[PDB]
């Protein structure tokens, strides 16, 4: 938290990032309901590094691995937040496809079970994901585990927004989806999103063409 | 297996019967019904609700409650028993109605780990693991069928570092299918030989797995885990603890329980202590929907002394969906025959297709099928490798229908018993 | 759904598929002056039809191409290059259309195919991008299309490397999608697609065939892999493959002889059916790797792989007899490989060595297959086939070129073995040259050995 | 739901497939009034001719002079 106030980061929290690697540390003794804790830390921490990481990026990095390591051990509303703030960053797009793997325990999830809990933070981490990441080609795996949420479970609205993140990528896949079908009520209001652009002047375009050629 | 073949009720989404859709045969009005109660059970309607099926003899009406039954889901528990059923000399009536509700409720109880299981000589390239992914390829290793090409998991070295040297090979060790392996969640494990000890004489079997991996439930059932928790007429105590057990197993989401559905035949079997039990456990909790099947009409009930339709009580006539519908005709029973034939994979003529309906048609559906095997066993001795009108017929010599078998043997009785 | 009604349409803009283009691309031809009203004009027009642009598109192309495939794409070529670009890039936008669309765009990707052909000036480098922005957003099937893709490859693996390997990337998920996903959806099999993929896969050999990429080799062992190891068998895509294999297994690293290999041992089985339907190219593929690897005498493993092969040469010998057979031809045929190879070095080995290798195994097996003294007509020949072979190569082989005795001692060998279970017959006048050529070589004490107690 | 036998002789029919079954297989005939006993009861007496009908072929070995 004051990390998040000395968010002006200073050296002080270059190695509050440094304490950060410890506190990844602090995590691996699994730190129980607090690593859940030391995540939110760490999401702060992360948030710091944003001037430069390069140090700081591989420190994220190695963490990361860690990190990668604790939400598969599974350590479920953690990883929630965990994944966001990663995400939050750059860099990695490979450590997606390790999340790719997260997405993969996201489904068999056919409930109906609670709550949206789970699904939710799901579908948060969507489009959230999908800003970033940018293995379009697991976009297209992740893309089937959306579609069902978004289909029929429970929170309809989160599906939808899980969709639009999915619909944002603007997809051959999105327009596959589209065509695809569904209970058709988030598809019908995905498929009117399903848009958004703007161009023609089948004038412009080609004066643009004769300029090239003249400069050429 | 007498209804292997069904695939649920067979209609469109604006319930209307495609006449052949998961294997079911004409019988509209009925599917049709059904499905509208399929509907009033998802939405909850059926609250103190239960279904009764008026139906014709000789027909097992069982068919329809499958169907419902797989039209509900993947595996939704669904149990028949006979109404004559409950009075046992051992379990008491109570006793016998808990085991049957009991026995139509299940659950979800999946797990996780990672161990291969296989059978081969303790020479294994996969005694080292190099980690996750193949680290195999076109392996070649000792099983019973052939070689392999394949791909394996990640923990695959200690196991057989801790394998010792040892005489029978049923250990992790390797897999020689041809095609897959991987770890999966085993942990159904030990050091042990290939072979038991038989009965008459003793040889030795080359066994093994293959493979092995399960994200486990295989014990789905309230009842299962009753027999699971008794010797290898159950005591309550147990019942309870187990419920009490299950019941936080639910809570966090790591058990799922699922209604079933129940289905009574010849309930005029039963008496008015039992139907008071029923009014009362349907309107339980979470419990299970209710079908019964009868075919007699105005009858006393079983326990007094008074007439009623079905001898079913009123207060339970009053609350509750009668279907019915007709005999089969002609053309249906060749197709319900072609159904069965081909499921008892026997060669039939359709000039046998013919001959047999014939029977059945005036005699009954349920009696025929039960002729269907009888046949093959002569094809088996006349070589004949199918069946055309020439062997049931031929057989007709040691077949009759019921009329036959009952009646005109009640006919045999009604020879002799008039002396 | 509704792109039912859509498909109707694309079926008809296909099926319908002129003024504006016929002015549009004669004007472009004389455009040398002034006349952008036109060319506008003549977007709008074939906007509206997409189909009509590609047409006209690839009409110009062809032309185009030959002219100015006498040279590197100087003024016009280049103007008309761009201008195609420019629209396409527009219209892909335009035409997030239909799949009259998808198979204009295998039209165009054709025409591209030809730019490529002598690979023009970068013309098809963006005609190449503009693909891997079609093929990146395309998921969609037009399998045969997909062939002109597979043109385009070959174009790109004769032009350097780069960004048609990158088209390679971009190919390489082309062909991930071949065994891909759409229909995996859908739900099925094919196997008679993945035989189809095996066609292709015999483009995938045509472009290892070219140069540059593990990609291809990679993909080549999957798909045999999974080929097989089901239990799939229908015969000409197996007769194929095999050619390619042997073609980048001689190329390296001799995975290709692995594959082979393997293929093989199952192939001499199904292979029986294949020779039902004519294992012909399979016979003549078998010949040239064996001797490929008789070139190399021996590979260990693939060695010994061909050691079970001599077995199996004669196994299928047995089917191929029955696709070419007899003393006669046998010693004829020998004789011209003999003189082919001798007149030849190393692949002069190769012929004359294969049929000896041929003749060899025969020689065994004819011990066992048959007569006593008609079969001396042929013995002696066949000696004198076996001396011939000596005197084509011995020597010849002892220079450049190469190959081994092992030959010899084989023939030998079947010979002895049939005659010695009776005693002696027939031996005469090919006994006569073999002791004679026994002598010639003398080398070394092996082979003497052999002659010697042979003989005796 | 069927009908069937008068008068004399089934029983050698069920002994009949009692020897053709192998040799030496159980065979206990009951009739019926066997469970309307008043010294035990029932489920007794039904699991005794139960267990009367089940075969053990128990192989022993021997130290044979
Ligand atoms: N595929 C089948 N297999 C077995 N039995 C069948 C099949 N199809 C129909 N039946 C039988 O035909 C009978 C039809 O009787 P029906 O007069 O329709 O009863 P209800 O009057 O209650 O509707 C049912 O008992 C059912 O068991
Ligand atoms: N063809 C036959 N050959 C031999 N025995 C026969 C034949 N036909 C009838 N039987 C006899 O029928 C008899 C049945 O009478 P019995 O032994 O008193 O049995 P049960 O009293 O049960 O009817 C058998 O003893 C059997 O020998």
């Amino acid at each position: 938290x004051x990390x998040x106030x000395x968010x002006x980061x200073x050296x002080x929290x270059x190695x509050x990032x440094x304490x950060x690697x410890x506190x990844x540390x602090x995590x691996x003794x699994x730190x129980x309901x607090x690593x859940x804790x030391x995540x939110x830390x760490x999401x702060x921490x992360x948030x710091x590094x944003x001037x430069x990481x390069x140090x700081x990026x591989x420190x994220x990095x190695x963490x990361x691995x860690x990190x990668x390591x604790x939400x598969x051990x599974x350590x479920x509303g953690x990883x929630x937040x965990x994944x966001x703030x990663x995400x939050x960053x750059x860099x990695x797009x490979x450590x997606x496809x390790x999340x790719x793997x997260x997405x993969x325990x996201x489904x068999x999830x056919x409930x109906x079970x609670x709550x949206x809990x789970x699904x939710x933070x799901x579908x948060x981490x969507x489009x959230x994901x999908x800003x970033x990441x940018x293995x379009x080609x697991x976009x297209x795996x992740x893309x089937x585990x959306x579609x069902x949420x978004x289909x029929x479970x429970x929170x309809x609205x989160x599906x939808x927004x899980x969709x639009x993140x999915x619909x944002x990528x603007x997809x051959x896949x999105x327009x596959x989806x589209x065509x695809x079908x569904x209970x058709x009520x988030x598809x019908x209001x995905x498929x009117x999103x399903x848009x958004x652009x703007x161009x023609x002047x089948x004038x412009x375009x080609x004066x643009x063409x004769x300029x090239x050629x003249x400069x050429x | 297996g007498a209804h292997s073949h069904i695939r649920g009720l067979g209609l469109d989404d604006a319930l209307e019967p495609r006449q052949a859709s998961q294997g079911m045969v004409g019988q509209l009005a009925a599917r049709r019904a059904a499905g509208v109660v399929l509907e009033m059970i998802r939405e909850g309607k059926i609250a103190g609700r239960a279904v009764l099926i008026a139906g014709q003899p000789g027909t097992g009406k069982t068919a329809i409650a499958m169907g419902m039954a797989q039209a509900l889901g993947p595996d939704t528990p669904f149990t028949a028993i006979a109404g004559s059923e409950i009075f046992s000399l051992e379990m008491s009536k109570t006793e016998a109605l808990t085991q049957a509700f009991r026995r139509s409720i299940g659950v979800r109880i999946k797990e996780e780990t990672e161990i291969i299981e296989g059978e081969v000589v303790e020479i294994q390239i996969d005694r080292p693991a190099t980690g996750t992914g193949s680290k195999v390829g076109k392996l070649t290793l000792k099983t019973t069928e052939m070689e392999t090409i394949y791909d394996l998991g990640t923990k695959m070295i200690e196991s057989l570092t801790k394998d010792k040297v040892q005489a029978g090979d049923v250990i992790t060790i390797d897999k020689a299918t041809g095609k897959i392996s991987k770890l999966g969640r085993s942990f159904t494990r030990a050091r042990d030989y290939d072979a038991m000890g038989s009965q008459t004489k003793f040889v030795q079997c080359p066994d093994g797995e293959l493979q092995k991996r399960k994200e486990v439930v295989h014990t789905v059932s309230l009842h299962e885990i009753d027999v699971i928790n008794s010797r290898t007429e159950i005591k309550s105590e147990v019942r309870e603890q187990i419920n009490a057990k299950v019941a936080e197993w639910r809570e966090e989401g790591k058990a799922e329980i699922i209604p079933g559905v129940l289905f009574i035949d010849e309930v005029h079997m039963l008496d008015i202590e039992s139907f008071s039990f029923l009014n009362r456990a349907l309107e339980s909790d979470m419990a299970p929907v209710l079908i019964m099947a009868t075919n007699r009409g105005i009858t006393r009930i079983r326990g007094t002394s008074y007439q009623s339709p079905h001898g079913i009580p009123i207060d339970l006539l009053d609350r509750l969906l009668i279907v019915s519908t007709t005999p089969y005709s002609e053309k249906d029973t060749k197709q319900i025959l072609r159904i069965r034939c081909e499921e008892e994979d026997v060669e039939m003529s359709e000039d046998a297709y013919t001959v047999l309906t014939r029977i059945g048609l005036e005699t009954s559906l349920r009696y025929a099928i039960q002729l269907i095997t009888a046949a093959s066993l002569v094809c088996r001795k006349r070589k004949g490798t199918e069946v055309q009108v020439d062997d049931i017929k031929r057989v007709y010599s040691l077949f009759l229908d019921e009329s036959r078998s009952t009646q005109y043997m009640k006919e045999y009785q009604d020879a002799f018993l008039f002396n | 759904x509704x792109x039912x009604x859509x498909x109707x349409x694309x079926x008809x803009x296909x099926x319908x598929x002129x003024x504006x283009x016929x002015x549009x691309x004669x004007x472009x031809x004389x455009x040398x002056x002034x006349x952008x009203x036109x060319x506008x004009x003549x977007x709008x027009x074939x906007x509206x039809x997409x189909x009509x642009x590609x047409x006209x598109x690839x009409x110009x192309x062809x032309x185009x191409x030959x002219x100015x495939x006498x040279x590197x794409x100087x003024x016009x070529x280049x103007x008309x290059x761009x201008x195609x670009x420019x629209x396409x890039x527009x219209x892909x936008x335009x035409x997030x259309x239909x799949x009259x669309x998808x198979x204009x765009x295998x039209x165009x990707x054709x025409x591209x195919x030809g730019x490529g052909x002598x690979x023009x000036x970068x013309x098809x480098x963006x005609x190449x991008x503009x693909x891997x922005x079609x093929x990146x957003x395309x998921x969609x099937x037009g399998x045969x299309x997909x062939x002109x893709x597979x043109x385009x490859x070959x174009x790109x693996x004769x032009x350097x490397x780069x960004x048609x390997x990158x088209x390679x990337x971009x190919x390489x998920x082309x062909x991930x999608x071949x065994x891909x996903x759409x229909x995996x959806x859908x739900x099925x099999x094919x196997x008679x697609x993945x035989x189809x993929x095996x066609x292709x896969x015999x483009x995938x050999x045509x472009x290892x065939x070219x140069x540059x990429x593990x990609x291809x080799x990679x993909x080549x062992x999957x798909x045999x892999x999974x080929x097989x190891x089901x239990x799939x068998x229908x015969x000409x895509x197996x007769x194929x493959x095999x050619x390619x294999x042997x073609x980048x297994x001689x190329x390296x690293x001799x995975x290709x002889x692995x594959x082979x290999x393997x293929x093989x041992x199952x192939x001499x089985x199904x292979x029986x059916x294949x020779x039902x339907x004519x294992g012909x190219x399979x016979x003549x593929x078998x010949x040239x790797x064996x001797x490929x690897x008789x070139x190399x005498x021996x590979x260990x493993x693939x060695x010994x792989x061909x050691x079970x092969x001599x077995x199996x040469x004669x196994x299928x010998x047995x089917x191929x007899x029955x696709x070419x057979x007899x003393x006669x031809x046998x010693x004829x045929x020998x004789x011209x490989x003999x003189x082919x190879x001798x007149x030849x070095g190393x692949x002069g080995x190769x012929x004359x060595x294969x049929x000896x290798x041929x003749x060899x195994x025969x020689x065994x097996x004819x011990x066992x297959x048959x007569x006593x003294x008609x079969x001396x007509x042929x013995x002696x020949x066949x000696x004198x086939x076996x001396x011939x072979x000596x005197x084509x190569x011995x020597x010849x082989x002892x220079x450049x070129x190469x190959x081994x005795x092992x030959x010899x001692x084989x023939x030998x060998x079947x010979x002895x073995x049939x005659x010695x279970x009776x005693x002696x017959x027939x031996x005469x006048x090919x006994x006569x040259x073999x002791x004679x050529x026994x002598x010639x070589x003398x080398x070394x004490x092996x082979x003497x050995x052999x002659x010697x107690x042979x003989x005796x | 739901l069927l009908a069937g036998p008068p008068g004399t002789g089934k029983t050698a029919l069920a002994l009949a497939i009692a020897q053709e079954l192998g040799s030496k297989v159980p065979f206990c005939p009951m009739v019926g009034s066997e469970v309307y006993s008043t010294e035990i009861k029932k489920t007794e007496v039904l699991m005794e001719n139960f267990r009367r009908a089940i075969g053990l072929r128990i192989k022993e070995t021997k130290e044979v002079y």
